[PDB]
């Protein structure tokens, strides 16, 4: 607090509850975990080692001789569940997920701005173990020209603040960071510079083994009479990703509903399945007249 | 006071002081206290002032 | 699709199923996306929220943002209700690189909206219902189904 | 419109601005015009129309 | 009243409540009075002032 | 969002004949000045090409200092324009007539 | 250190008049008035004043 | 279409065919156009009724590259056994700044 | 100072350059200085025929 | 720092408050050294010639 007539410094010290910046934590845990998210499940063990243990422990990785990495990355096709897998994150450090997007820290005026960036670090140091996830970047992940003079400024400046503080709490693991990119052709670097981070996990559009194991999940809330077959459908459903096998099992629901039926059939996922695969690739036709 | 002119702010954060963090639409950031009938409980961000 | 849990979500709690979260609309010009939209909103009695896909990415950063975020707030507030946005191709529109404050503010108001959706913040009952001009134009998020 | 210092509603002004150089011009006489009404004939009963 | 300080205004509009709309190049917008110098016949939306 | 999509190419043989008598008329009399005359030699021209001939004949008077335009005057200007305007090509087919 | 300051602008335009408009870092558009000692033959392309 | 060179390169273009004549009248111009090649030029701006003369401008023929060197020779301080006929023999196939 | 080669080169071309220009300039006024060029593939290739 | 009633150099600061480097990564004296380099030899001993 500043005299506004006098020029004499009045009072001092971040109190820092802070409400700006006050509801995008404790989120009291996602209601997805690790178990409710199917197999990988290579790249699981990937995350648990990369986010979870040197949080609890710098020590450990210090007495191994280590280095915890620099920030996490978590890259793939989306409907694999990459906020997904973060939610899981989210359940078993048993902590703090720092919700805001990377869209607000870009803003047209000055140390609004600049301090909200410094504010997110310094929130996650408190509350810790965190775990600040945000959220989808390619705009902090951006180009600079010097200058097209509007958008460039804000975005190479909170650029900086925002690498140079990751650097700086992780050495060793104190805060993690986490954050997930879609595309990563798109953008120049930023976050694709390797000084600052270093693990990079490819999370992959999912294995045979994989897709049983979702499309098992998603029967668990529904009803069914025991007739599926869930190692069958995966066969057919190979190249897509998770989020889509989630469909098929809504869309087998809802033909459920047009056949006068509560649970979900072995016929329901077989037309569910055909309905989304047709749509790509033709499926009927032909038998002549000639071909007979 | 409560008589016009009066400028149009919000609420940006509550500090442990008796006062509220007030961003005017302006510019500025100003630490002030509320009013005696206006409380810090009533008062929350986001609310217009 | 949206019809029927609006008005009746029972059918889907019954099976165990979730209803839509939105519903893409394409095709040619011409094939009534919009003209549908009109005629849908008479029959939602919901709340119709009408934006336009146009009217985001300004000059400010951020400010694009802000209109994304309070339409879903009002939607949550209302719901269920529909948030019927216009262009899904600009706002939406598909990316080569950053280039740099006009292309890139693009993927800056989509990154608001992803998040919204249902990303990790609560829907209620909205159901955004999405239309473009072409086929093909959208963005690897949107283009897969969920 | 408000007033000078005290700011307050005095008057209205009109709804909807702003017509500058976005369609105040409305120009429909000569010599571009209808000098030429032989066309060319057909498209030019099209759009009398 | 003509010698300097003198600040630039584009007329945006002109008004029939007797007023004429200047946008000042500083910013406020403002709706003011002409005199027996001034003609409405040197006005039109877009004039410099 | 339109519905009524008009085509506007180049004039017709009758089109372009309409088009001379409006501007012939402003650049006062001639008595030999055939419209139809002038369509045949200017086959397929824009509403733009038959303004630039009538500027061009006014010129070409006022070069022989007449005080009205006659018909040697349009031969000359049609001449300069077509002849930019972009020349007939010379092959038919040595397959085809 | 007493003598003042001195806002730069870049001249907007030339008016005949006698007066100079100079667009001020500032961000207004003030119109301005010459000395007996800076005339128009003091005036180039790109004149900062 | 789908560039940035010479996608937006007629997107200013567009404006000034289009305030020269158009809706926008006449005025007192008459645009004195000029360029080096019209080979990547749009047939828009070649076509008359804005550009009704058409003026190619040649290589100076033998009269014209006489006239053009005495021009330049009446700034220089000549000799009387400059013979200029010869001289344009030579240069025949040259514009004027040869 | 690091320069890498995925900083290089656009499909059309200056922002790669400048980049360049601006680790020369700033190594000039910053010597005893060290320009890392990593990693000569996407600036540097044979001249195709 | 000027005097903010009439502007005027009154006291000079220090250069850029304080100085900051680009064209990232930017590693002055970096911690990397001679003595990290293994295996590698005779190409320490090149390098340094
Ligand atoms: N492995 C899985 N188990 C359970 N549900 C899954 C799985 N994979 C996908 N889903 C479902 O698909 C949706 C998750 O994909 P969504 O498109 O929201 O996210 P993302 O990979 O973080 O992507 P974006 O790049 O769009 O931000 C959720 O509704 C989720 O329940
Ligand atoms: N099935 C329909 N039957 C009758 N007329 C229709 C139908 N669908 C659309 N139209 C007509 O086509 C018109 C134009 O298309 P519409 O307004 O439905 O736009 P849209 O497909 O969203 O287009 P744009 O790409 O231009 O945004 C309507 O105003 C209406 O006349
Ligand atoms: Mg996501
Ligand atoms: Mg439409
Ligand atoms: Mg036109």
């Amino acid at each position: 607090a500043l005299n506004q007539q006098t020029l004499a410094i009045v009072n001092v010290l971040p109190t820092s509850k802070d409400p700006m910046v006050y509801g995008f934590e404790v989120e009291e845990k996602p209601e997805v975990s690790y178990e409710d998210i199917g197999g990988l499940d290579v790249q699981i063990e990937e995350i648990r080692e990369a986010v979870e243990l040197p949080l609890l422990k710098p020590e450990l990785f210090a007495e191994v001789g280590i280095e915890p990495p620099k920030g996490v990355l978590l890259y793939g096709p989306p409907g694999t569940g990459k906020t997904l897998l973060a939610k899981a994150v989210a359940n078993q450090t048993r902590a703090t997920f720092i919700r805001v997007v990377g869209s607000e820290f870009v803003q047209k005026y000055i140390g609004e701005g600049a301090r909200l960036v410094r504010e997110v670090f310094q929130l996650a140091k408190e509350k810790a173990p965190s775990i600040i996830f945000i959220d989808e970047l390619d705009a902090i992940a951006a180009r600079r020209t010097n200058s097209d003079t509007s958008g460039d400024r804000e975005v190479q400046r909170t650029m900086m603040q925002l690498l140079a503080e990751l650097d700086g709490f992780d050495p060793r693991g104190d805060v993690k960071v986490i954050g997930a990119t879609n595309r990563i052709d798109i953008l120049d670097p930023a976050i694709l510079r390797p000084g600052r981070f270093d693990r990079i996990i490819e999370v992959p559009l999912p294995t045979f083994e994989g897709r049983i194991q979702i499309f098992k999940i998603h029967t668990r809330k529904m009803k069914l009479a025991e007739d599926v077959d869930f190692k069958e459908l995966a066969r057919i459903t190979e190249g897509a990703s998770g989020a889509d096998i989630k469909a098929i099992c809504t869309e087998a629901g809802m033909f459920a509903i047009r056949e006068e039926r509560a649970k979900v059939t072995m016929l329901d996922f077989t037309k569910a399945i055909e309905k989304v695969l047709k749509k790509t690739t033709p499926i009927p036709d032909l038998k002549g007249v000639m071909f007979v | 006071l409560r008589s016009p002119p009066l400028l149009v702010g919000v609420v940006s954060d509550i500090l442990e002081d008796g006062r509220v963090v007030v961003k005017s639409s302006t510019g500025p950031k100003f630490v002030v206290n509320t009013s005696q009938y206006i409380n810090e409980e009533e008062l929350k961000p986001g609310a217009r002032v």
